RNA sequence: GUUAAUGUAGCUUAAAUUAUCAAAGCAAGGCACUGAAAAUGCCUAGAUGAGCCUCACAGCUCCAUUAACACCA
RNA sequence: AGAGUGUAGCUUAAAAGCACCCAACUUACACUUAGGAGAUUCAAUUGACGCUCUGA
RNA sequence: ACCUCGGAGCAGAACCCAACCUCCGAGCAGUACAUGCUAAGACUUCACCAGUCAAAGCGAACCUCAAUUGAUCCAAUAACUUGACCAACGGAACAAGUUACCCUAGGGAUAACAGCGCAAUCCUAUUCUAGAGUCCAUAUCAACAAUAGGGUUUACGACCUCGAUGUUGGAUCAGGACAUCCCGAUGGUGCAGCCGCUAUUAAAGGUUCGUUUGUUCAACGAUUAAAGUCCUACGUGAUCUGAGUUCAGACCGGAGUAAUCCAGGUCGGUUUCUAUCUACUUUAUUCCUCCCUGUACGAAAGGACAAGAGAAAUAAGG
RNA sequence: GUUAACCGUGCAAAGGUAGCAUAAUCACUUGUUCCUUAAAUAGGGACCUGUAUGAAUGGCUCCACGAGGGUUCAGCUG
RNA sequence: CCGAGCCUGGUGAUAGCUGGUUGUCCAAGAUAGAAUCUUAGUUCAACUUUAAAUUUGCCCACAGAACCAAAUCCCCUUGUAAAUUUAACUGUUAGUCCAAAGAGGAACAGCUCUUUGGACACUAGGAAAAAACCUUGUAGAGAGAGUAAAAAAUUUAACACCCAUAGUAGGCCUAAAAGCAGCCACCAAUUAAGAAAGCGUUCAAGCUCAACACCAAAAAUCCCAAACAUAUA
């Protein structure tokens, strides 16, 4: 008899994955694709607090899915004040962020207000960007 | 107008040769195969094609074995790590308990 | 024709809706360790395995690796050599005879000395 | 919005490889849509049969005419035509392939829920130009509330206990009694006796 | 296709009212068949036509005896719309070796040991 | 109806790919205006739906359109 | 005042296994490799401290 | 159009399984150079031939892919080996068209004619109420559809017949069906009358003559009460015709190097039979005239019925 | 491209010229108009997409001639 | 009788094609496929036959056979008497219908193509006649007996009776829409009659209803057994 009492035993494929907003009505609207923007004038604290804000996230089980990097800013000293000239350059770089609740909301914006450091700055939004 | 031309292949004969309790010499080819179905379990060996053959004179058995890949099968490690933690895989196996125990110690002199 | 199965089948506690939300498996290890365990389960199927099968003491050796953690500057961790012989005879005085029954049953003395 | 919506003919992906004429998607009781969600008032297909676009441009207008849209909505529960049927040239001799492919049907089940309606009256107002449209059908069909298919339900469950007859069709055909199962079918066990290829007999225990 | 059909268990489950119907019990059943084949085994598939030979049926309205041990049983399962099944039971004992010589079988399958021709 | 071929600047050849020239048409230009002449630029989803690549590009899907064929009783 | 009780985060673990932390690779994450850290609330099943409860 | 080999479906769960069935592909590329030699046991594409797998041992290290192809004989080679898109792919070492000038052996295993099966196509009746019909579904016509029928067309199938079932139209004589064209009887009418439309009933009787066409058709002339629809081996060739179709001759245009060919045209072209058997071989319709009457009707133009009289004609019998 | 003398452009060894024609000449076709008849898919005279006419593959008229193939007046005759 | 004369000879040319193949009697006997200038044929296999040798063969139970429906396979028991091997061969290798699962076609065919299983080419009874459906097989004589399958059932559309006055010629919107061309509203006098549900108005009246009261068949020569509702399964 082929198929038995012990058929399907092995199915490696609906365990296993295959192959916007989030509406949830009500309890609203459990944020969905947030670019938390990380940008700074140094390049190291800016990766440090992408590094802070990364490990966060999988430490409460709420969804990324890109850690990647907005392109640098070419200004010099503006020279709106013998006039001035020296290169200072600005590193910004994008955190995603997937899953997200109401009632996680204003508690996970805290600790990334909390622990963010000297001269950086956030900026969450929607999605409609490139690089 | 008939565009569909090539189908004409004949059947591969593919299958169980030796079903589950059979008495198996060492070397009979207990499955023919494409595409795993039956893996090789103890004492049973696979040739270029896949087939399953007997490696000792026994009695042949199929169980459900717990599959664990070798870490170079790149191709199904990425099949473990996108398991949940509570997953097994549970394949097939094809074993042969041997029947013939492999000598006996006997009386050649006496010096 | 399809017939239930006799015991639980494996994989059905954790085939959820929430698939995503798994808590998954990244490593190889991980699941070598885990596909290990199962190969002592009960098993209702068909198996291999079928045919072919105080108080003083804590408190001192607390205050021991404490001591002890101390004269090896460390220093000797950034290369110990750890001496067999005195292990040996803390061995044999502690650990000796629950490893010691291991080897009189795999060289099958009980089964062949007192049934 | 409380209207039928317009079923094109032919959607716009269109199905490239032939399919074969399965005639097991008439057969037999219908395991899709049997049940009322979110109406009261429907035609019950009492027999299998393909829908046509013909069919359903009969079934959409006829019903936009007699029905009063701020007291009634319909819905359909049977798709678009997806399943397509291939029509040879006529004049021609056998062989030479599968011809091309003609126009596309849907296949419909006995028992199945075919338009859905509901609203602000009683059967007897909606009873009269659904059977016009249920006659039309190309199968046997009904017009049916919500309680007279539970009232019909209930009549045909309580006919498979009245009945003095010591033999049923699934007592014979199961335990192969005559020999019996050399003249029936394999799908003749689990239909019961009730089902005669595309036909659906309701008198029949 | 026509295949070699199989029966559910559940057609094999007497109800108290079969026992009502027919004379056997559950408790102390009859211990040998009668099996008559009262249907030709032609127009019937070859594996009918062979178990008819291996139950010794050749020929119809001959009666044959079996036992009832579940192997045989599954042997009459196959061809049970070809045969009538009685319960062999005895009035008097089994025969003796002095009682072979005079027996008939008395159809309502009542083995008579001593069968004379006189009247009572 | 079947095979066979074609697919193009406003029109036509092309160019084995990345697409030219010559009328069209746009104006400037030899002093009374136009045709001619010659000269910038301008005029190509390479007839379609899919991207395996890279596709006029190369096989389909196709749509038009052209030639053949559409028998023997 | 009354109560449930009580192993570091967790544990039908009994000084364990997981989790966890810093590096080194990775845009990062993950993996892996080198490391790091810890508990039986205390006295003879009792008694008595820590929390969470029911109080005013 | 195809022909060999592989994957998937049909063929859902051992194997197998067809199709001028549904879909994809292959006639290699890449990495090695122990792609060394030997050898238990087995599988096998339903035969064979081919293919596949392989423990050990010996010697040494420390293949991927689905298909990816070709037998013998002959060549080429000192040797090891290497030779076909032999692709009609189990492969003849190397050979095309044409025949209506044809012949022979066959085949109803196989076509054309006919029968039969089936009814997609056709034809009809209902059911349905959208739309037409000023309004109004049903006087009349009817879409989307639904259910039954008929077996006139075009088809499909290849079951009888190829040791012959002669064929289109016409002549001759007709037999029958009614789904009625005329004549009769009736219901409705968007039936005022004259005329119609439509439906129920009726198969007694009737259903013209001509020009062109080989024509049944159609067109056209003149009629008529009407110039019916079909079946009968597309009734009927042992009754006739042979104009068409369909032999040998021939041009014309076209295709082909040519032979020759064309559902393209056109001139011409033998139609046998002494009847054995069956069967068979003497039983009234219709129109017009007059009259009602210039009436009914309309109000007018127009213009009847039923009642009566009188003439005819065709038919059957003399 | 203006039915287009014409211009633009490709190809060719040359691009069917004279004539003639709905023909014994693919098909559309019973083309069209005139004559013939009461009525003409016939015949005769023309018009020319003949897109497959056409020049010793002979083209085109015309005198005689024909048991050739069509058509016709008159007479005649079962 | 000339697409190549006629006669003799080669010649008993050759024919995968057609026809034909003659005493009696009995026994076993139905055809998976593969190649092939091959599908009108043949060769191997399968099947069948004969004669042997030996030991198991059919039926089968738990267990067992994959991931991306009916069942089969395997298989001890058990019931039974064959089976495999060796030897020597021939013939079949142009099949039909029925039920079942399907493919092609029109969910056409007495259609075509596979699969599983019957039957037919094999006698007998039944379905009228009948290959294929049903009943049944091992053979004779009988002026015996019990049986099996086995004779088509249906016949249908009646319907209420009575009563009808008023806001109002409804705000709205439209020449005009007064119950019925269209929206919103749809309250209200009498005890009870809808700002009206069908017919009837360009707008109006009229008829009714709602309400009170009352109490299935068609075609071609000629329909086609005769008949028959009541004595006991
Ligand atoms: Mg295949
Ligand atoms: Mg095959
Ligand atoms: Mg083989
Ligand atoms: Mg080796
Ligand atoms: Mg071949
Ligand atoms: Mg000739
Ligand atoms: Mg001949
Ligand atoms: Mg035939
Ligand atoms: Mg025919
Ligand atoms: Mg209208
Ligand atoms: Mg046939
Ligand atoms: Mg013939
Ligand atoms: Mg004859
Ligand atoms: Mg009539
Ligand atoms: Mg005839
Ligand atoms: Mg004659
Ligand atoms: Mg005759
Ligand atoms: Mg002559
Ligand atoms: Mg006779
Ligand atoms: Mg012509
Ligand atoms: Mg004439
Ligand atoms: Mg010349
Ligand atoms: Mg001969
Ligand atoms: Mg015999
Ligand atoms: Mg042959
Ligand atoms: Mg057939
Ligand atoms: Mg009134």
């Amino acid at each position: 008899y082929k198929t038995k009492p012990t058929h399907g035993i092995g199915k490696y494929k609906h365990l296993i994955k295959a192959e916007v907003r989030a509406i949830n009505l009500g309890t609203d609207y459990e944020y969905g694709v947030l670019n938390i923007h990380l940008t700074a004038y140094d390049m190291t604290l800016a990766e440090s607090y992408a590094q802070y804000v990364h490990n966060l996230c999988n430490s409460l089980s709420i969804k990324v899915e890109e850690s990647y990097a907005m392109p640098t800013k070419t200004i010099e000293v503006l020279q709106l004040q013998m006039l001035l000239d020296s290169v200072l350059t600005t590193h910004e770089r994008v955190v995603q962020i997937s899953g997200l609740s109401a009632t996680f909301a204003e508690i996970f914006l805290e600790i990334i207000q909390s622990s963010l450091p000297e001269g950086v700055r956030l900026s969450v939004k929607e999605h409609t960007e490139e690089d | 107008s008939s565009k569909n031309l090539g189908g004409k292949s004949s059947g591969r004969r593919q299958g169980i040769k030796k079903m589950e309790g059979h008495y198996v010499h060492a070397g009979n080819i207990i499955a023919t195969q494409r595409h795993f179905r039956w893996h090789p379990g103890a004492h049973v060996g696979v040739g270029k094609n896949k087939c399953l053959y007997a490696l000792e004179e026994g009695i042949v058995r199929y169980t459900k074995e717990v599959y664990v890949p070798h870490p170079r099968n790149t191709e199904a490690v990425d099949l473990i790590t996108r398991l949940p933690k509570g997953a097994v895989l549970y394949k097939t196996f094809v074993h042969v308990v041997p029947a013939k125990p492999e000598g006996t110690f006997k009386l050649v002199a006496m010096l | 024709r399809r017939t239930p199965p006799l015991g639980p089948m494996p994989n059905s506690d954790i085939d959820l809706s929430n698939l995503e939300r798994l808590e998954k498996y990244r490593s190889f290890d991980r699941y070598r360790r885990r596909a290990e365990q199962e190969a002592q389960a009960p098993h209702w199927w068909r198996t291999y395995r079928e045919y072919f099968g105080r108080t003083q003491q804590l408190l001192e050796r607390k205050q021991a690796i404490q001591e002890l953690r101390a004269n090896v500057e460390e220093r000797a961790a950034r290369t110990a050599s750890v001496p067999l012989d005195a292990v040996r005879a803390e061995w044999e005085r502690t650990c000796g005879p629950y490893h010691k029954q291991r080897l009189a049953e795999y060289y099958g003395l009980y089964r062949d000395l007192f049934h | 919005k409380p209207k039928l919506r317009f079923i094109e003919r032919a959607p716009l992906v269109p199905k490239v490889r032939r399919e074969p004429k399965n005639l097991s998607d008439i057969r037999g009781p219908s395991t899709e849509a049997t049940e009322f969600t979110e109406g009261n008032f429907a035609i019950l297909a009492l027999g299998g049969g393909y829908l046509h676009w013909g069919h359903f441009e009969m079934m959409r207008l006829t019903i936009n005419r007699s029905m009063d849209p701020k007291n009634m909505f319909a819905i359909w529960r049977v798709p678009a035509p997806f399943k397509p049927i291939t029509r040879k040239s006529v004049g021609h001799r056998m062989g030479g392939g599968k011809g091309a492919i003609d126009h596309y049907v849907t296949p419909v089940k006995a028992g199945r829920l075919v338009v859905e309606m509901g609203g602000r009256c009683e059967f007897e107002e909606v009873q009269g130009f659904l059977d016009q449209v249920a006659h039309k059908l190309p199968f046997a069909a009904k017009a049916v509330s919500r309680g007279t298919l539970e009232k019909m339900r209930k009549d045909q469950e309580e006919r498979e206990r009245n009945n003095q007859n010591p033999w049923t069709f699934e007592r014979i055909a199961t335990a192969n009694m005559l020999g019996i199962r050399k003249v029936l079918s394999p799908y003749d066990l689990t239909h019961k006796g009730k089902y005669w290829g595309k036909f659906y007999m309701p008198k029949r225990v | 296709k026509f295949t070699r059909s199989r029966i559910p268990e559940k057609v094999f489950q007497a109800s108290p009212e079969d026992h009502e119907k027919y004379g056997g019990d559950p408790q102390n059943p009859h211990k040998l068949h009668i099996v008559t084949r009262i249907k030709s085994t032609r127009r019937r598939p070859y594996w009918e036509k062979d178990i008819i030979k291996m139950l010794g049926l050749e020929k119809a309205h001959t009666p044959q005896v079996h036992k009832n041990i579940p192997s045989v049983n599954a042997k009459l399962k196959v061809v049970k719309h070809l045969i009538r099944i009685k319960p062999l039971k005895l009035p008097q004992g089994l025969p003796a070796e002095e009682n072979m010589s005079n027996t008939c079988l008395k159809s309502t399958g009542e083995l008579v040991v001593q069968w004379h021709l006189k009247p009572v």
